[PDB]
């Protein structure tokens, strides 16, 4: 009775994701652009040298 | 006050998920006086509502 009203679903989905310490969006919202760095283009000065 | 009251006791589905998150949050995001909460607002650097 209780698996068909939902309820051991409703349960499952506080406990885990509620209480969850990040969530979906927690890490989705974070976005940060940066700057190329040497390892990148570290091969070109390679072919230089 | 009334205003949580209003986020407690509703059954809309944008103001349940808001009623949610403020109920499992830590540190708490409530506070005790009006100018207290004006006072997070100025200080906290566009991160506190």
């Amino acid at each position: 009775k209780l698996s068909e009203q939902g309820v051991l679903d409703k349960l499952k989905n506080k406990w885990w994701y509620d209480k969850g310490e990040c969530g979906a969006k927690d890490s989705g919202s974070k976005e940060k652009t940066s700057a190329l760095s040497l390892s990148n283009v570290a091969g070109v000065f390679y072919i230089l040298v | 006050g009334s205003t949580k009251e209003f986020f407690r006791r509703s059954k809309i589905a944008v103001f349940d998920k808001m009623w949610t998150y403020m109920r499992s949050a830590e540190p708490s995001v409530f506070v005790r006086t009006t100018a207290e909460g004006v006072a997070r607002v100025r200080k906290s650097k566009g991160k506190y509502a």
